[PDB]
């Protein structure tokens, strides 16, 4: 059992109560049990609860109350990185490598999952101190998820936004999670969005992202690699963008890589850290009653 | 019978900051504001004009200044274009007229925030409101006696409760609703899939007050509609996303009609002269309990609630 201890907000725009089992804090999502209860929220479930990837928040267990369907899920005791970012300055190019390896690992293993774009939603980093991890890929993050979102009239972080999501209307969503990826390796290393600045002009911002003009201020000092990596990220065209596996074979990325990050499959990863179905499935059947 | 007697407006508001970092929802209540010509309402039992209440929310983004300006501008605005309506008083059902008058209204505003038309200040000069990334949301509800109607432009909405159903007035103007969508695309422009529907990435909504870089694909066009008002009515509810991002109509209209009457049924109708000079307490009751039931819910939004008693008496 649980016990309350605050209401924060959660990923993409939502809501979630913060709990405690263990000595361990847990993010619990909630449901109107009012046959709400469709097959999509079945598959969304045990799809999310299928992610097992250290770097991914992943789902604990889904508790039946009297109000509605409790989804349990892990929380990330830091909270969100860019805040983090804010209230401690810029990270060092140690700090900023050490998280963007563990990012890549993460959408890499949530790629090979199908999970991608905008089921994935790179824009929530989170961060946890059980390593130090950073965390994506929250329960409420799918395009067609159940639960409730309240998104804001503009866009937050449009830096995230690819070139060609503005420009084309077909393109690989995996290959927008690079541009997604180097946004997050700037704002690690520089403590600002990169195409943004007097802020929230989106005419200036989008200008910025379109032309891919970019400027590392003179007081971050980084090596020459690392400026490698990121003008091989920001690049407009998709085609001649750097890839994840290219990114994984870089210089600066190799270097103090652990060796538990340097996993090809998917299935090893499952195993490394390792609720059963039918409790899950017997739970969300007593929950289609009111 | 309904044309030759004016009503009492019965409203009250709640307009809050909640979880934001600013404030910028907006509202305006202007009772017995206009007089509005009979012919406008009726067709062609004498009341040459019917007072018209006057009633608005305005959900701003990007900044508070358009949001605020409509709130000190539009009636006057709407106004004006009454008296130059008046220049038909030669030569057309009422649904154009009214489309006719708060289009130009709401397109007359949209130029005095870019600085193309001519606005006051403490003669008569061009100078812009705000920046070009700075907009916001419009609902307008004109109360009179025979009449209801609404302008509506962005994603606040106007709903009517006429019995035991739910009926809105206005319908939201997102970028993926089927016409909207058509408009933008077949227009030039682009909505793209990023946290909802967005012109552009950016904004989710294709219509509003302001937001100059978004022309002409975001407009300021209104989608005006003419309620004739009935006996069944209840009453009618004008908010910011606010409140419908956690409630949906029907409950929002089922609660607020049960606060109005239970402020009634546990305190009386109070007399008459001091009716419609201000906030009529069971409307306020209803708005305040609306107000905290979002918060409730899970709002992090500016909240902006009208709730207005359409009811000619409570027993
Ligand atoms: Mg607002
Ligand atoms: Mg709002």
């Amino acid at each position: 059992r649980y016990e309350l201890v605050k209401d924060i907000g959660s990923g993409n725009f939502g809501v979630a109560r913060l709990m405690r089992d263990s000595n361990e804090l847990v993010a619990v999502k909630y449901i109107e049990r009012g046959e709400k209860i469709d097959e999509n929220v079945k598959r969304e479930i045990i799809n999310h609860r299928s992610l097992r990837h250290p770097n991914i928040v992943r789902f604990k267990e889904v508790i039946l109350t009297p109000t509605h369907l409790a989804i349990v899920m892990e929380y990330a005791s830091g909270g969100e990185l860019f805040e983090r970012i804010c209230n401690a300055g810029r990270f060092s190019e140690d700090e900023a490598r050490f998280f963007f390896q563990q990012l890549i690992s993460g959408v890499s293993y949530c790629h090979a999952m199908q999970v991608c774009h905008r089921d994935l939603k790179l824009e929530n980093t989170l961060l946890d101190g059980s390593a130090p991890r950073l965390k994506i890929c929250d329960f409420g993050y799918s395009k067609s998820s159940v639960l409730h979102s309240q998104p804001k009239s503009t866009v937050g972080t449009p830096a995230y936004i690819a070139p060609e999501v503005l420009l084309k209307k077909e393109y690989d969503g995996k290959v927008a999670d690079v541009w997604s990826c180097g946004v997050t390796l700037y704002v690690m290393l520089v403590g600002a969005y990169p195409f943004e600045d007097e802020p929230k002009n989106f005419r200036k911002t989008i200008h910025r992202i379109l032309n891919v003009q970019y400027a590392i201020p003179d007081y971050v000092h980084i090596s020459p690699e690392c400026r490698h990596l990121i003008s091989r990220i920001f690049v407009a065209d998709p085609a001649k963008r750097i890839s994840i596996p290219e990114i994984r074979n870089h210089e600066w990325f190799l270097k103090n890589l652990p060796a538990d990050l340097m996993n090809d499959n998917t299935m090893t990863t499952q195993f490394a850290a390792s609720q059963s179905i039918e409790e899950i499935m017997q739970i969300i059947a007593e929950a289609t009653v009111p | 019978s309904v044309y030759e007697l004016d009503c009492i407006p019965l409203w009250g508001t709640v307009s809050i900051q909640g979880n934001r970092s600013e404030m910028e929802d907006a509202f305006a209540v202007s009772p017995h504001f206009l007089k509005l010509p009979i012919k406008m309402l009726m067709g062609d039992p004498s009341l040459t004009h019917l007072t018209g209440h006057f009633f608005g929310v305005y959900d701003g983004h990007g900044g508070h200044k358009v949001a605020d300006y409509c709130r000190d501008r539009l009636h006057f605005a709407l106004a004006e274009e009454i008296e130059r309506i008046k220049d038909e008083l030669c030569k057309e059902g009422r649904q154009v007229q009214w489309d006719k008058v708060f289009t130009s209204c709401f397109l007359t505003v949209d130029g005095e925030i870019e600085g193309k038309i001519g606005r006051a200040v403490v003669d008569k000069v061009l100078e812009a409101v705000a920046s070009e990334t700075v907009g916001s949301t419009a609902v307008v509800a004109l109360v009179c006696s025979s009449h209801i109607v609404v302008s509506n432009c962005g994603d606040s909405r106007a709903v009517l409760f006429r019995g035991k159903e739910a009926m809105p007035l206005s319908v939201d103007h997102k970028p993926d609703r089927e016409d909207e969508y058509a408009r933008i695309e077949n227009a030039g422009g682009k909505v793209i899939q990023w946290q909802g529907a967005r012109v552009f990435g950016v904004l989710a909504m294709s219509r509003s007050i302001g937001d100059r870089y978004l022309k002409p694909y975001v407009i300021p066009e209104p989608e005006v509609t003419f309620m004739p008002r009935s006996r069944e009515d209840e009453c009618l509810i004008l908010a910011s996303d606010g409140l419908w991002d956690v409630m949906n109509n029907q409950e929002v209209c089922e609660i607020a009609r049960r606060r109005i009457l239970m402020w009634h049924k546990k305190n009386g109708a109070p007399p008459l002269a001091e009716r419609g000079k201000g906030i009529d307490p069971a409307c306020q009751a209803a708005a305040d309990y609306l107000s905290m039931l979002a918060l409730q819910k899970g709002s992090k939004d500016n909240i902006s609630i009208i709730v207005i008693d359409l009811k000619a008496q409570r027993k």
